[PDB]
């Protein structure tokens, strides 16, 4: 009858926390075996009830807690800590998650710490991979050019909102082009005052155009074979700028 | 209430003077017994809170006429106790000190709560505002579960 | 009030009976086809008033009583689609000289038609299998004998078919 | 805005449709609340209720109670108790998802429980293993009531609809497969939009079929797979490595 | 009693999702159903009384309704009450020229069982089997 | 001989929870409610198994709707 893994973030900033154990509560959300489920409240007057959703063996197989489903030592997701261990050891340590029911039960009952659980288990190799991490970190409408595919729409909204004081937006990523739209007459005048000027989001340069046409998404292209062709022609137009 | 039988006595004098109030409570219970649409669960429990409110107000009315105003005699009050127009126990808790205003019998039992304490509606509203000020948030309690009373301690 | 409706609908009664076999399948002209199916039955009964003296003087009043719901339901487009289409098929095959047998064939696509198990044998034998429920019908695509009053005019249609046979025969 | 006003009664209690579904069988199974002895005709239907965010947002009891789980029937647009609902009746913004940072990889933003992996249909609540942000948007045929449109107009309609539901990373309608892939800034915005445009229509009130709106079967918003072209795998791997480098900095600052 | 009666009236639809755990309670209450039948048939109202207002436990979901109290009667009073009904039924078999036995079952199979508050609570009961005591 | 250490009963073990509640109703109302609740419980036992064609009548006659 092992006591649960619940880390310091799920329980919260209290010293006296009253949880409720139900023996054989529910099937765990990894292996669908029943287990003793502990549900509680972070405060006494919390509106959210927080319960363990995995069993103890599935918790210790991933070295994770049972409530917030992040690492016991680091409080981070399983996939990303496996990615960080792959960045350190040059070995693709991945968590082999099952998909068949019998495979889920089989993969939980065995005595092993799978995935990247063994590294963060003892604190010695934890701090070893931590200072290896330190060694790694020692080593009224407008048109928009020059939007590489790693530039989302929400960053294009956020930087234009930050340069102003706070309006919709339409970006064709397969055409690699952008557009902005609003209603206020003075807002376009203030957008001209706060500058084909350049938007600098993260040093990635986006050229602006006062677009007197009322663009729809059809103006960026009607099909996908038009989008890549217009993106190539507009990159050649950017080379004509340069 | 309880059905009128041969073994039940006729009412003592003065009962026909208070029949319109008890009859209003009776016809409101007749309306509130029928099932509504009642699809949700938060508004399924409210149509039990209406019946707990009607039973509380009927017993409060009989308590008010007997103990507070002294208009109903002991014979008529004992007849209204026999015919189950009002609980002995709710009126008895209203006789006690500290339980003068009270929601229902369920919300003073420490036997039914998971913590072994009374219900949250017995906490005063000022104490809930003090703990809301000490935590920083608002008062995170609005409506009690067993009965719909927002706050039913003897002060508030 | 009512006599102006008498004037208008008798002046419309005297204003075609040849059913176009394109207009039978033309579902958009359903009120016009229903009105033509009304008026050709009126023309049959007007002919059967004339030769009544030597052919069944007892059924003319019965057929007038029995077609009164069909005369009710044909003037203002009150029928079923397949029922009206099959009735128009009958009345188109009832205007041609040698198509009396095709008229009764169209009648037997009217009265029974597409639907298998018209009445329903309703759980014969001992065993009464689980599939044995779909071979009985009180509703849900059983027949078009779904009313006394409806079947009454359906019967009167073939009464007029038999009169049309006798009328084209002895003339 | 929505911080100023209170949330509205989107529907009365009597104005809800009954929980008994459309009859797809002979008799009603009152345990599973479904129909049996026959399966012909769709269980699925166009939802009668839409969201309408800017009208129906507002401040509920959930702001007073301090709870930050959103309302599944605000997103469907079918709450009876408007200003009294225990959950939140507004769009998930940045600060609310920021207060969801402790629990949004375990539960979703509605309090539902995230399961092991997806369904075989890839639609439902979601996983705690994929930080899933991209929503497959199919079912556009009956969502238009099988109306002939150009793909740019349909992409514009899907962009304008899912712009009401939070911050957008990236939308790409597929002309060859008649589906979109709506990716969001946060995971909770994707959850809220999946609940929001569940089985609604892309029909505008400016079109003639507005009376026959609820005839066919509406949208199909579901969780999407990875984007199997290697360019989006490249942008996925490099954005995941940049977020991992941020978490490198966090783990060094912690210990 | 109106709280119990409202719970039993709200469990006639039983089509929402909210009844799921309540429906679990119904399937759990069958293995406590027949005990309650004994608790009816012990507390069965005798012919000398009209209706016996009885204590009863009800589940919060209205799953099972256990009549709570046990019928205790004084032994000489019990045999005297039943002997009074014995002599009264002998008199009303002799002096009655035509005795009409009940129908069985008293209701149709298609008829739902009747609600107490809409058909029985507002009708006052009849006169029970009582011998005229001189 | 009855057991001597039977301090547990059935209803006395159900009063001590938060789910059952004490009240005083007519016997006829208690009987009509045990008929309604017994119909609901047997109907749900039938309907969980999927026996939706066994129309358990209100007089508790189990009859198959179809053959
Ligand atoms: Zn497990
Ligand atoms: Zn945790
Ligand atoms: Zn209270
Ligand atoms: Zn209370
Ligand atoms: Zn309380
Ligand atoms: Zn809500």
């Amino acid at each position: 009858e092992p006591p649960p893994n619940i880390c310091e973030q799920c329980l919260g900033d209290e010293a006296n926390i009253r949880m409720t154990k139900i023996p054989q509560g529910s099937e765990c959300k990894i292996c669908t075996l029943p287990f003793t489920l502990y549900h509680f409240k972070t405060s006494k007057r919390s509106n959210n009830i927080i319960k363990t959703l995995i069993c103890v063996r599935c918790a210790t197989q991933r070295n994770i807690c049972q409530c917030c489903m992040l690492d016991s030592r680091w409080h981070i997701p399983i996939q990303l800590r496996d990615h960080l261990i792959s960045l350190v050891n040059e070995e693709n340590v991945m968590t082999e998650e099952a998909k068949n029911d019998m495979m889920k039960r089989f993969l939980s009952l065995k005595n092993v710490k799978l995935g990247g659980a063994q590294i963060t288990s003892d604190p010695s190799e934890a701090d070893n991979i931590v200072d290896k991490l330190k060694n790694i970190l020692l080593r009224k409408s407008f048109f928009l050019y020059n939007i590489d595919a790693s530039i989302p729409e929400w960053k294009i909204t956020d930087t234009v909102s930050q340069l102003l004081g706070i309006l919709s937006l339409i970006v064709n990523h397969k055409a690699k082009c952008g557009g902005l739209r609003f209603q206020s007459s003075e807002l376009g005048e203030r957008f001209v005052s706060k500058i084909r000027g350049v938007l600098l989001i993260d040093r990635f340069r986006i050229f602006i155009i006062p677009w007197s046409s009322g663009f729809s998404a059809a103006s960026f292209g009607t099909n996908t074979a038009e989008n890549i062709k217009l993106s190539l022609s507009l990159n050649k137009l950017i080379q004509l700028e340069l | 209430p309880r059905i009128k039988t041969r073994r039940s006595k006729p009412a003592p004098d003065g009962f026909e003077k208070i029949k319109p109030t008890l009859t209003d409570f009776e016809i409101q219970l007749r309306d509130a017994q029928k099932d509504k649409s009642s699809k949700l669960a938060a508004k399924s429990n409210e149509q039990l809170w209406e019946i707990m409110q009607l039973h509380h107000q009927r017993s409060r009315y009989i308590y008010t006429l007997y103990y507070k105003r002294k208009a109903i005699s002991k014979d008529l009050y004992d007849w209204l106790i026999k015919e189950k127009y009002a609980d002995k126990l709710l009126i008895a808790k209203w006789r006690k000190t500290g339980y003068e205003k009270l929601c229902c019998l369920r919300c003073i039992q420490k036997n039914e709560t998971n913590n072994g304490s009374t219900c949250i509606c017995r906490v005063p509203r000022a104490q809930l505002e003090e703990e809301a000020r000490k935590k920083g948030t608002q008062v995170s309690f609005h409506q009690c579960v067993h009965c719909g009373c927002r706050g039913c301690a003897s002060t508030d | 009030n009512r006599p102006e409706r008498i004037q208008e609908a008798i002046a419309q009664d005297k204003t075609s009976v040849i059913i176009d076999p394109s207009q039978i399948g033309s579902t958009e002209g359903k009120p016009l086809l229903s009105m033509k199916c009304n008026l050709y039955i009126h023309e049959i009964l007007s002919r059967w008033k004339a030769s009544l003296e030597a052919y069944h003087p007892e059924l003319f009043l019965d057929t007038k009583k029995a077609l009164f719901p069909l005369l009710l339901q044909l003037r203002r487009n009150q029928l079923a689609p397949d029922l009206l289409i099959s009735l128009a098929t009958v009345l188109y095959h009832l205007q041609q000289p040698k198509e009396i047998n095709l008229a009764v064939q169209s009648y037997m696509k009217l009265s029974i038609g597409n639907v298998a198990w018209p009445i329903g044998v309703t759980s014969v034998g001992i065993h009464a299998r689980s599939a044995h429920s779909k071979i009985q019908g009180g509703r849900n695509a059983a027949n078009i004998m779904i009313d006394e009053r409806t079947r009454l005019w359906i019967t009167s249609i073939k009464r007029l078919i038999t009169f049309e046979e006798w009328y084209t025969s002895n003339h | 805005s929505w911080r100023d006003k209170s949330a509205k009664v989107q529907v009365k209690e009597s104005e809800l449709p009954s929980s008994i579904p459309a009859q797809t069988g002979l008799t009603f199974n009152i345990w599973y609340n479904k129909w049996s002895q026959g399966f012909a005709g769709n269980t699925r239907f166009v939802s009668p209720f839409a969201l309408q965010p800017q009208l129906h947002s507002g401040k509920t009891r959930g702001d007073n109670d301090g709870q930050l789980f959103f309302c599944l029937f605000f997103a469907k647009g079918m709450c009876c108790l408007g200003p009294k609902c225990e959950y939140l009746h507004h769009i998930p913004d940045e600060e609310d998802i920021g207060k969801l940072a402790l629990r949004t990889e375990v539960l979703d933003c509605f309090g539902r429980e995230k399961f092991a992996d997806y369904r075989e249909d890839m639609g439902g609540i979601g996983s705690f293993r994929k930080k899933n942000k991209t929503l497959y948007v199919g079912g556009i045929d009956g969502a238009l009531n099988s109306k002939h449109l150009k793909p740019a107009q349909i992409e514009s309609r899907i962009r304008f609809v899912f712009s009401r539901l939070g911050d957008i990373d990236r939308i790409r309608y597929v002309e060859s497969k008649n589906c979109g892939f709506v990716k969001f800034k946060y995971q909770a915005n994707a959850e809220f939009a999946k609940e929001a445009m569940s089985n609604q229509t892309l029909l505008l009130p400016s079109d003639k079929e507005w009376d026959d709106r609820r005839e066919g079967t509406g949208l199909l918003v579901k969780w999407a797979n990875e984007d199997p072209d290697p360019a989006a795998q490249k942008r996925l791997q490099e954005e995941l490595k940049l977020e991992s480098l941020n978490m490198m900095v966090h783990l060094i600052n912690n210990n | 009693p109106e709280h119990l009666r409202k719970i039993i009236n709200t469990h006639s639809d039983m089509a929402s999702k909210m009844y799921n755990t309540d429906k679990k309670a119904f399937l759990g209450a069958l293995k406590y159903l027949p005990h309650a039948i004994l608790k009816l048939l012990e507390n069965m109202p005798h012919p000398w009384e009209q209706a016996k207002e009885v204590k009863v436990l009800y589940h919060t979901s209205g799953a099972i309704t256990f009549v709570n109290e046990t019928p205790r009667v004084i032994e000489p009073v019990y045999t005297a009450q039943w002997s009074a009904t014995w002599i009264a039924m002998r008199r009303e078999k002799r002096d009655r020229t035509h005795f009409k036995r009940m129908r069985f079952p008293p209701f149709d199979d298609d008829e739902p069982p009747l609600s107490y508050e809409q058909h029985i609570e507002n009708i006052e009961p009849l006169d029970p089997i009582n011998l005229p005591l001189d | 001989l009855p057991t001597n250490h039977n301090k547990t009963k059935l209803l006395k073990s159900l009063k001590n929870t938060k789910y059952f509640q004490q009240t005083t109703i007519d016997w006829v109302e208690a009987g009509l409610q045990l008929c309604r609740q017994g119909h609901n419980m047997l109907n749900l036992l039938i309907h969980r198994k999927g026996l939706t064609y066994l129309h358990l009548d209100y007089n508790f006659n189990l009859k198959p709707t179809k053959t």
